[PDB]
């Protein structure tokens, strides 16, 4: 009758995950986006960016092996 | 086709401020394609750049590089694994020069296990691997350019992920026993994700599930490509408005916690009925030590009726079902969690995420193609603390 039943192990933990576990990116493509300070100012983007704390925000991506810092830049 | 640009102080700054506003910890990689005469790793341009970030107090974590394993393809350059460890060696040793010298290193981002990818890794692991805080591999179900909705709906897709992570696990054995495993770089589909298809309701299916093996698994941390950007498996859509995947994200971290436990489905077919179980998350101020989170997904085209096990039958459950908001069925950018659609209150203000309370002793339903959260109140499970 599409009824199932569920086994559990409640022993003990099998692993412990980050607090961090469910992480997110932000492609380093973006920083080639001339409205990348606009994007990133966003107070919108901020609010749903802070729904996901605690989380690592890994800034990479095919472009980080194309990227120079350059410190005379404006 | 890849051609190198420049970025500013500001730049770097624009996404500090991000990051640091927004309560997470920013991880930078860095250049691995700058080069001496013998094809050493050239380390003055991340110089420069340590130097500055030093200069501004700001606590950043390190890469360096993406996918290697493709430079030959992307750049006509081969680093062969022995010496890309060599190069973390060096950057970890400037590192530690530095202001931040407890900074942490992760590497090698490499893409998913195939065999002359597995073999870049181990001899990675076996010469870089003692300054790496842990290792870092990418994960792809498809190709975006030829995914179809049957494929995000598929369980013989999903279950492919669990061969790769056994096999990162069999690298990583054979080199750095105990080394925390992430995923770096991972979604649905590459190449900017499948259109109509990575920003809907159907990319819950995948990212549920690999969250659900991750955490079973062993990987300690899962970054999602991507929270904003080029690419429709973003999070996060071009308007600053939320898809359905941010929404499942977001509940994921309000009701599941750090302890994996394991669930399974009794009978032979444990292929569309997917289950995954760990303490409730502690920070959730409804419940209690002791509570546990289940979560499924069902891939049957009919409701599954699920029963608890005993001790916990007869328990209070609070149910977090998500379903689509029509008319586009799994292809709608819209979800509501038990039947109230998810939107943001205001730009500063997300939503509740209120929970629906079942009667005591009632099996837990789960529609067809939907997925849903359960927390067992007053579990008093042990091992939950
Ligand atoms: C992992 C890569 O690190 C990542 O940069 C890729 O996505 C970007 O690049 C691809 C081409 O290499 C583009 O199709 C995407 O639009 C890019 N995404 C963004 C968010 O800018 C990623 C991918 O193929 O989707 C992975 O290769
Ligand atoms: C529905 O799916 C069928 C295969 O799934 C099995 O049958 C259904 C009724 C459920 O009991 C499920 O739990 C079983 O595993 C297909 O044979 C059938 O064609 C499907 N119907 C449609 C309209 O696609
Ligand atoms: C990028 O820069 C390096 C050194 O600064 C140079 O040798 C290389 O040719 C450049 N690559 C591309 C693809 O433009
Ligand atoms: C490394 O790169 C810098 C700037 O591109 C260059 O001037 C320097 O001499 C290089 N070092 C080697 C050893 O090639
Ligand atoms: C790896 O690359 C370097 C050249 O950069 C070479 O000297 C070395 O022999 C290579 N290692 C192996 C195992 O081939
Ligand atoms: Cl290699």
């Amino acid at each position: 009758q599409d009824v199932v039943d569920l086994d559990f192990f409640t022993q003990e933990p099998l692993h412990l995950v980050s607090p961090s576990f469910l992480s997110v990116t932000i492609d380093a493509n973006l920083a080639t986006d001339p409205r990348f300070l606009i994007l990133l100012g966003s107070p919108k983007l901020r609010t749903l960016a802070r729904g996901l704390s605690p989380a690592y925000l890994r800034f990479g991506g095919t472009k980080t092996d194309f990227l120079i810092f350059d410190p005379k830049k404006e | 086709k890849f051609k190198n640009s420049t970025y500013s102080r500001s730049s770097v700054d624009v996404l500090y401020t991000f990051a640091n506003c927004s309560g997470l910890d920013l991880i930078f990689g860095l250049n691995a394609l700058l080069r001496t005469a013998d094809l050493q790793w050239n380390s003055s341009n991340a110089q420069l750049l340590l130097d500055y970030c030093s200069s501004k107090g700001y606590n950043i974590s390190w890469e360096l590089g993406n996918e290697p394993n493709s430079f030959l393809k992307k750049a006509d350059i081969f680093i062969n694994g022995s010496q890309l460890g060599e190069d973390f060696i060096q950057l970890h040793k400037l590192l530690r020069k530095s202001t931040f010298k407890n900074a942490k290193l992760y590497g090698p981002d490499v893409g998913q296990p195939r065999r002359k990818t597995a073999k870049m890794l181990k001899s990675f692991l076996k010469a870089g691997g003692e300054v790496i805080d842990s290792v870092t591999w990418h994960h792809y179900y498809l190709n975006g350019r030829t995914a179809t909705r049957e494929d995000f709906l598929n369980p013989d897709v999903l279950d492919i992920f669990i061969s790769s992570v056994q096999k990162v696990f069999q690298v990583v054995e054979s080199t750095r026993p105990g080394k925390k495993v992430w995923l770096g770089e991972t979604s649905s589909a590459y190449g900017g994700g499948a259109p109509l298809l990575s920003d809907t309701f159907a990319a819950g299916f995948m990212w549920l599930d690999k969250l659900g093996l991750s955490a079973r698994m062993g990987i300690e941390v899962v970054m999602r490509q991507v929270f904003f950007g080029a690419g429709n498996y973003h999070l996060v859509d071009e308007n600053f408005d939320p898809l359905p995947d941010y929404w499942l994200s977001l509940l994921f971290k309000k009701l599941v916690g750090t302890k994996v436990l394991m669930a399974s489905v009794q009978g032979s077919k444990r292929r569309k009925l997917r289950v995954y179980l760990h303490c409730t998350n502690t920070d959730n101020p409804r419940y209690k030590e002791g509570d546990l989170t289940l979560y499924a997904i069902n891939l049957h085209n009919v409701t599954k009726y699920l029963r608890l096990p005993y001790p916990f039958s007869n328990k209070q459950v609070d149910k977090y079902l998500l379903r689509p908001l029509g008319p586009h069925g799994l292809l709608s950018k819209s979800v509501q969690l038990n039947g109230l659609t998810l939107k943001m209150v205001d730009d500063q203000t997300l939503p509740p995420l209120m929970e629906k309370p079942l009667r005591p002793g009632s099996s837990l339903g789960l529609p067809a193609f939907s997925y849903s959260f359960f927390v067992i109140r007053n579990a008093k499970v042990a091992a939950c603390i």
